[PDB]
RNA sequence: UUAAUUGGAUUCAACGCCGGGAACCUCACCGGGGGCGACGGCAGGAUGAAGGCCAGGCUGAAGGUCUUGCCGGACGCGCCGAGAGGAGGUGCAUGGCCGCCGUCAGCUCGUACCGUGAGGCGUCCACUUAAGUGUGGUAACGAGCGAGACCCGCGCCCCCAGUUGCCAGUCCCUCCCGCUCGGGAGGGAGGCACUCUGGGGGGACUGCCGGCGAUAAGCCGGAGGAAGGGGCGGGCGACGGUAGGUCAGUAUGCCCCGAAACCCCCGGGCUACACGCGCGCUACAAUGGGCGGGACAAUGGGUGCCGACCCCGAAAGGGGGAGGUAAUCCCCUAAACCCGCCCUCAGUUCGGAUCGCGGGCUGCAACUCGCCCGCGUGAAGCUGGAAUCCCUAGUACCCGCGCGUCAUCAUCGCGC
């Protein structure tokens, strides 16, 4: 076929297996407790999720 | 013959309101209740670099989420069991009921 | 464990809220509320123009319900549309309105002054508006409008003041609009009264 | 430095004029009285106000 | 230097920084091979458009293409516009966010008054404060934002609560020693005393005493006290400037590429090496090295996972596998420290770089280019010029541990 020359392989580990669910970036993904967010995206949506800066 | 009730929430006031409702229900009848036991709080702490780029001094944010818990043990009585099954929690409280 | 459950719910609401905020922009979106019932999920949407949300005899409410069920994970959804409570005490709504007025073609000073006059008329202790971007030329600039009482630093500014931000896309580029409002019933720590 | 704050002074002076025969040279008595006569909700602010009122009472009793 | 060794940042305020520990991916670089044009129109097209394949060449490998002919029925990149997508240019076109000046004490307004005016005054003087923090005097009188207040944690006490946490006293059974008057250890009933967990409340105010200052604001020194003078440690950064950083996190104008600057696959590179520099780790030994034995933590984490317990192996590891969605089960019987013996000031029983041989684990793949174990090998280094950094109390030095990253890999980051 022809569309086979456009599909990516289904990776199970490595940096290529995880993307931010809000912007699609590869790299600095926060994996704690199942979050999948960049360090950039988490900073601006943290107050809505209920986190606070106590100290 | 005894039922175990677990509660959890991020808001400390709603937890106490639901627990007080249960305590009033139990007192409003003849039934023995093992008082609301406070279990250790869950803290979720996440530390992140602030700047989007890598230039400048390195500074950090420390975000925190706190989850409070309670534990109540009461003997299963049909007159009182229906009442505690009829009480409806606020949307930010989790409740689970089991038979031991 | 228990922590993983709480975090999972907060993310779904955030994703849905951002999707709707981008979607129902012309209707004056003002937040949402999600409730779970044994029969399914009740979703309340706050807006100032329910007619746009419903969309000419359905055909859009069903669209939203179906998308909410497929793209996101709500089970058995049921959407109800209501009216925003205090439109003039909501900073997000005011920011979006100012941005739309700018996109219409109105000069930014007139927009800002009209908005402040309305907000202060409807009974707020203070309001601040900041507008930044390429206003009047190709070198960018920021201007600021203010009147009333407004806290800025410390815990009371964290809990009492409402904040909102919006973008305005013009022909030359984007303009940023920021709004902060302090409600009428807010009380500061140093306001102490003698009982008679 | 231990500089007294402005609004503490203002509220304390208002209390002293309005109820002159209500406070003594005792700190505990004034603490309870201030707790009852205002809507102050912070424990620390209450202590500051009571201390200043005690000083006012001893100073006027001296006649300045 | 190279086919390429992709790019940003250069005093403080670039150089274990971009959460940058890159085998593939990441990826933007180099060699090579493939794929893609909504919507309009032109050629063409059921006398079948576009599209798909058993075998075999081409090829790194490929119905990609060719050979060989079979399958499918309606649109059409061979042509013209247009579009999708762009880690392509511009941070000197912008938004948002961040660093620094600086957690410094500043920046302003209403009315009056002074000056032709730009401006001034208030915001100045004296004393005081961490502070434009206060008290008096004043052509000023009054206000706003910042400071303080506020929010989280630690230290002392009281009430409520008793499980998955705790075990002192009392009771039953079993097993040990000096043979048991006495002293221990487990288990069961039983209790919430003590510790702990976490809701509420109390407690400290320059309140008391003596001085100085003005008799004011305050300062200095004492008692009592768990705590004494922002009680201690943190969060929160005003109006603005820096054409400071970021369009290579996302949003976005203009300019470009648009059958390649878009989308996939294979192999290389970012790991090169006469040399200059930053930050560290290991040492140069006795304030030690080795061998045997004895002690005492806290923070966190676990279902794509943590794994006790049994068996096999010299080790690294291998084969089974209880319990655990967790105050219950597991990671988890730390090191510095103490006791006994060997070595006696030496390039050594100091140091452990470099290299040979052999055995393992993760992974689709370990050569370029991973981590671990056994025997062998045994480099420089004997305390450091001119210079220069960090730190005021449970702080600095010394010692290990947890989490992030993570299939595997910690001389790093954040905490204990
Ligand atoms: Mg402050
Ligand atoms: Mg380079
Ligand atoms: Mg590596
Ligand atoms: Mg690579
Ligand atoms: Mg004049
Ligand atoms: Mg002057
Ligand atoms: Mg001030
Ligand atoms: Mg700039
Ligand atoms: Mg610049
Ligand atoms: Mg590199
Ligand atoms: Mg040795
Ligand atoms: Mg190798
Ligand atoms: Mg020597
Ligand atoms: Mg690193
Ligand atoms: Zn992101």
């Amino acid at each position: 076929a022809k569309a086979d020359y456009n599909k990516r392989k289904p990776r199970k580990f490595g940096k290529g297996a995880r993307r931010c669910i809000r912007c699609g970036q590869y790299g600095p993904i926060i994996r704690i407790h199942g979050l999948m967010l960049c360090r950039h995206c988490f900073r601006e949506v943290a107050p809505k999720l209920g986190f606070r800066k106590y100290e | 013959q005894k039922a175990r009730i677990k509660l959890a929430s991020t808001n400390v006031r709603s937890l106490e309101e639901v627990a007080n409702q249960i305590k009033q229900i139990a007192e409003r009848t003849g039934v023995r209740m093992s008082g609301p036991i406070p279990l250790p709080t869950k803290r979720i702490r996440i530390v992140t670099r602030k700047s989007p780029d890598g230039e400048g001094s390195a500074t950090f944010d420390r975000w925190e989420l706190r989850i409070h818990k309670r534990l109540i043990d009461i003997e299963a009585d049909e007159r009182a069991m229906r009442q505690i099954m009829r009480i409806r929690v606020p949307e930010d409280v989790t409740i689970e009921i089991e038979l031991i | 464990a228990i922590e993983r459950y709480f975090i999972r719910e907060a993310v779904k609401e955030m994703l849905i809220d951002e999707f709707l905020e981008k979607e129902l922009r012309r209707a004056g979106y003002g937040g949402l509320d999600i409730k779970k019932t044994p029969l399914g999920t009740k979703v309340i949407i706050f807006a100032a123009n329910p007619g746009y949300v419903i969309g000419r005899g359905g055909r859009r409410i069903r669209e939203l319900t179906r998308i909410l069920e497929r793209q996101f994970g709500l089970e058995n959804p049921q959407i109800d549309v209501q009216e925003i409570k205090n439109p003039y005490l909501n900073a997000k709504v005011q920011a979006v309105r100012i941005a739309q007025a700018l996109e219409r073609g109105i000069h930014f000073r007139r927009a800002a002054y009209a908005a402040m006059r309305a907000i202060m008329s409807n009974g707020a202790r203070g309001v601040e508006i900041r507008i930044s971007g390429k206003l009047t030329g190709e070198r960018a600039k920021s201007v600021r409008f203010y009147q009333g009482y407004l806290a800025k630093v410390g815990n009371p500014a964290e809990t009492l003041v409402s904040k909102g931000y919006a973008q305005a896309l013009l022909k030359l580029g984007v303009i940023g609009v920021k709004v902060a409002i302090m409600p009428p019933d807010a009380r500061l720590p140093d306001e102490i009264e003698i009982i008679e | 430095g231990k500089i007294r704050q402005g609004f503490i002074k203002r509220v304390a002076r208002e209390l002293f004029n309005k109820y002159p025969n209500e406070f003594t040279r005792d700190f505990e008595h004034n603490k309870k009285k201030v707790e009852e006569l205002t809507n102050v909700t912070s424990k620390k602010i209450r202590n500051r106000i009571a201390g200043y009122i005690t000083k006012l009472v001893r100073m006027k009793e001296e006649g300045k």
